[PDB]
């Protein structure tokens, strides 16, 4: 069970990277055949107008092509898919950098399976309804498992440093993206002028060269634009809602508002910070699993298996 | 999936709409890819940027090479040809991805889709427990069987009170329903509008005198009519997509889906203490009448604590035994 | 002889089919709509067999065209051939 | 759609009338496609342009009374509860 | 193992060494003198590879 | 899969080759299909219709575009060779051959029925507790008792069944027969008509009559291309042949329809294992060349001695 550590930034990033992959493929797929330049020589040799005569053969308007094509067409506008599949290859490796570490990747599993376990425990239940046998010893080995996690997470604050290093290093290539794209998104353009020297095989020197694909580049350019900006407004958020409430403490004063056991105590960094995580995917959890972290819960639950 | 229960007709009809036109745009897409092309053929006698139209018959002699002819064409796809025939299916395809993500958002959203999954996984192992048989029929129960149905019964206990409280699905279908509404309204508006624009004689006026010779050139699009006649069938699944859509907000504005009336259920069976639901579980199980109301006859079982009373004396008849 | 398992079970199964007769023996709902489908399908192969066997003749190779582009072309009718 | 000129015209009409020698029409390759275009697009009837189509779409119709018994959520639902029964 | 491993790292030096000392080859602009003049009339061709 | 326990290192690596062969056959195909064509170019100067071929400007042919193409068509089906037109698809119906082959062990339904009883009740064998108990050398389940007593009559059924008949370890035989005479022809032929894969290649096709010249010279695009697949073809069935020849040694250094039980025998408690043969004997020795444990583990159904402390051991 990963996907209940995704909040709905993780999720909403996951499926723009998708997006962002097929705008790639397909600018690609657009720029291996479609993409090509047509070029016309300038200066060249009721009314009834002719047509001019450049006096070139096939093979020559093929080679001032591609002259044109190599230099004078900007690397933008050659190159821009290929950006894109690279950036966003590197955007999907980075969206689980808090996932795949081994260590963390523990820690994560060991945390859904405790808070899925104590959900599955109707101890929870019993003790909500307290305060407003076999599965006793249950609950007991739950708590003491409690305990053990307890002893093995939050003295560490690994996962949150692991977070924000991937969410600002999101931020910083959302900016770089942003910066580059805008700087070039004016050189993909549908008319453009070519200057190179191939006087001694065609004849002439200047050319006035069309790009056939880009409008299309252009307006490819322009979603992806779109895309990185919507994205890195939800990494600009997910670093606010890091940075504004320190995610380092779990406060159960909201559970103390309405459960009168106040001998709960806070629990801290990764603690806090992955008990955050499951709050931003549902309260409930949190709030249900607070009445297995006191300690005279533990007590009570011992005297009443020694009563039964 | 398993959320096939939660789908009623108008989401499997848009399901497979969005699905035909997302092949239409798919088909639009590699046709204006591969063989979207603008042949176009200057006008030899011309009267203010106008052509005049003006002994066997012989061509007329243009003197343009065929590089000449494809940057004139080059030139007039670009300019003069209407942006609706060039980006017809891709705005298809923006459309048939925005009306499929927004049929399916809830189904990703974590908040509603881990409320979609616990009602689903409890209603379906609702369906298929025994408990709900012999107990809608109306000594002795399998061990196994007695400690599951006590296990279900207390989860459809938690679960009433963990979704009743909140209305986050209801509000999200809400909400997906008017933007796909909205969305059908906008794409009925600007498609029919821009659909006669799809024409195969174009003609263009683009300057290019200084390196052809010409200033008006009589294009013509070969893929005019049949982006026509693809044009048309969007508007006409659109047409049917919005429909459906309006039939469903008609649906959800009539009958207060924030509650559920187990009337015809307490009525019918002798468990008559089954409470009138609320909120998001009144919500979904109206969806599921939709499905198939049995499965609520069933599922509503195990909300009557009178059912409890039984199931706990059946239990507690096995539990403490003569022998012991 | 039965086991007390296949017992049990065979009286559930009773009951379920009792249950099932029930709630499905009130209406035709699936006949109605396999009927339906299958008057739509016959209709349907009627209007093909009908418009296609019509205009099949006119799938022919050689086909004279007379369009009126001799102010762009200098001739007016020309014959094609449809490979 | 190869289209040639009838350089012999009778009233809208090709009268189809010392080694051999082709006959030069004077027709650049733009030309013949700009006639290919227009005598596909308007003289060509419309079963032979869209009859793939058409076949596609009846096709898709057959299919889709075929599967809608299993596709309507009240009928999909009596046949895998009949199914399951009788299975059982 | 160790030589699977040993094979890849051997494979890898001479993949860098060669494709290192090969990879400026790749040229856009091309020289020919191939000597068809009989067939086409010219000896010397400059060309440009896509 | 349940086949691949039959399958020694030999016929893994010829499967690798024989998918890589069929893999380098496609892209063959699809290159003689998309860009196999010849451009053939007239010899404007001839002796005794022969090409002599004695500010430049470009020599003037007189020729249409459908002139060039006939004469490229006509060129390409007359003077090129067969072999640089049809190698990939020699090179697929070969490897089509090596692969039916190779399967055909597994097709055909008496051998493979055969394999399928034989690989069932070894994995039996593998889940059956009393082989960990034999091999080990107490409390016995009446499940677990009836269940290794069916074993062991299965056992001794099957080897009754089986070892009469030879079957498989003959069309084995012949299998690996078939691929190394395949391997000889294809090597043989290919490295024959390897050098007739040429680029430049002068075409006399006397088509005087509709384009005006005799002799044409030609370049194959996909020349050197077609020459360097050839030769990767030809080292890979040279690979392939020696793993054949490899595989006929295996066969002619013992008798495979005759398999020793002496080292189990010595190694494990039970010495009274028979030398069973023929195809029962093959089959073993398949799964020794594959993995010895499977044999120890499935010998000691085969003695009597087990069996005679089973029947003790059951009656306890
Ligand atoms: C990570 C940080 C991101 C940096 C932001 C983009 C900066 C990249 C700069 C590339 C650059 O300038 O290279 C120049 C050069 C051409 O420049 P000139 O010949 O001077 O062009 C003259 C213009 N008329 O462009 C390039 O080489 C592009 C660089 C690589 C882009 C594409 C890479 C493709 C690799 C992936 C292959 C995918 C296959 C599957
Ligand atoms: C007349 C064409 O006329 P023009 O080419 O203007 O000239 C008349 C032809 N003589 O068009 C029609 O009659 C339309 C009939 C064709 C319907 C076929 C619908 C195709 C739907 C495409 C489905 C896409 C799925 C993929
Ligand atoms: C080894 C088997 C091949 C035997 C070849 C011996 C010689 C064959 C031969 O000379 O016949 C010619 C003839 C080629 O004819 P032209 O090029 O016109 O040659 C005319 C001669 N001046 O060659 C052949 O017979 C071709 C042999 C290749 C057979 C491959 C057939 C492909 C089978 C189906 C492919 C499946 C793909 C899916």
């Amino acid at each position: 069970a990963f996907r209940v550590l995704k909040p709905w930034w993780d999720v909403f990033t996951d499926y723009l990277s998708v997006a962002m992959l097929m705008i790639g493929v397909f600018g690609c797929t657009l720029q291996v055949m479609q993409d090509k330049i047509i070029c016309l020589p300038k200066r060249v040799q009721t009314v009834e107008m002719k047509g001019l005569k450049t006096d070139l053969d096939l093979q020559q308007y093929s080679f001032i092509n591609q002259m044109c094509y190599e230099r004078a067409l900007h690397w933008y506008a050659k190159y821009f898919p290929y950006l894109v599949l690279i950036h966003t290859l590197v955007f999907m490796l980075c969206s689980n950098f808090w996932f795949k570490f081994p260590g963390s990747s523990s820690k994560i599993e060991h945390f859904i399976s405790i808070l899925g376990k104590c959900f599955d425990s109707p101890w929870t239940t019993r003790a909500l309804s307290e305060v407003s046998k076999k599965e006793g010893e249950q609950a007991k080995a739950l708590f003491e498992k409690v305990k053990k996690f307890r002893l093995h997470v939050e003295e560490g604050d690994i996962l949150y440093a692991m977070y924000v290093r991937q969410t600002v290093l999101k931020v910083i290539k959302f900016l770089i993206i942003i910066a580059y794209n805008s700087a070039l998104v004016s050189k993909v353009q549908f008319t453009v002028d070519c200057n190179v020297d191939i006087q001694d095989m065609t004849g002439y020197k200047n050319f006035s060269c069309n790009h056939t694909m880009a409008h299309l580049f252009s307006k490819l350019s322009f979603c992806y634009l779109c895309f990185v900006s919507i994205y890195g407004l939800t990494c600009l958020y997910t670093l606010y809602w890091l940075f504004y409430r320190s995610l380092r403490e779990y406060s159960f004063e909201y559970v103390r508002q309405e459960t009168g056991i106040d001998d709960i105590p806070d629990v801290k960094n990764d603690f806090a910070f992955m008990l955050h995580m499951i709050d931003q995917y549902d309260p409930l959890y949190s709030k249900r699993f607070a009445v297995f972290l006191s300690e005279v819960s533990e007590n009570k639950l011992k005297q009443l298996n020694l009563n039964n | 999936p398993a959320y096939r229960i939660l789908k009623p007709w108008w989401d499997v009809f848009t399901d497979y709409i969005s699905i035909v036109m997302l092949m239409i745009a798919v088909f639009g897409g590699t046709l204006q890819v591969d063989q979207d092309k603008m042949i176009c053929l200057p006008c030899k006698w011309v009267t203010k940027d106008s052509c005049n139209d003006s002994t066997g018959p012989t061509g007329i002699k243009y003197d343009l090479d065929r590089h000449q002819y494809n940057y004139v064409d080059a030139v007039c796809y670009e300019n003069r040809l209407h942006w609706f025939a060039k980006y017809f299916p891709y705005l298809v395809l923006l459309h048939t991805l925005i009306f499929l993500a927004c049929s399916n958002f809830w189904f990703k959203f974590p908040r509603t889709s881990s409320k979609l999954e616990h009602f689903v996984s409890i209603l379906l192992k609702c369906f298929d427990s025994p408990w709900t048989t012999r107990a809608l029929s109306e000594g002795v129960l399998d061990k196994k069987e007695g400690e599951q149905a006590k296990a279900l019964f207390e989860k459809v206990k938690k679960f009433r009170t963990h979704v009743e409280e909140g209305d986050i699905v209801y509000r999200l279908y809400m909400r997906q329903t008017i933007i796909k509404v909205i969305k059908f309204a906008l794409i009925i508006c600007y498609t029919v509008y821009y659909v006669h624009n799809i024409k195969f004689d174009v003609d263009c006026t683009v300057d290019i005198e200084s390196l052809t010779g010409y200033r008006t050139y009589r294009c013509a699009h070969p893929l005019a009519t049949l982006f026509k006649i693809l044009a048309s069938f969007y508007i006409s699944l659109v047409i049917f997509y919005g429909l459906i859509c309006m039939y469903t907000l008609w649906w959800m504005l009539r009958r207060s889906l924030k509650k559920y009336s187990f009337e015809s259920i307490r009525e019918e069976s002798s468990y008559s203490d089954i409470p009138d639901v609320k909120n998001d579980f009144a919500f979904m199980l109206h969806l599921i009448d939709q499905y198939d109301p049995l499965y609520s006859k069933r599922f509503a079982v195990f909300l009557s604590e009178v059912s409890e009373n039984k199931l706990r004396q059946l239990n507690l008849n096995n539990e403490w035994t003569l022998d012991k």
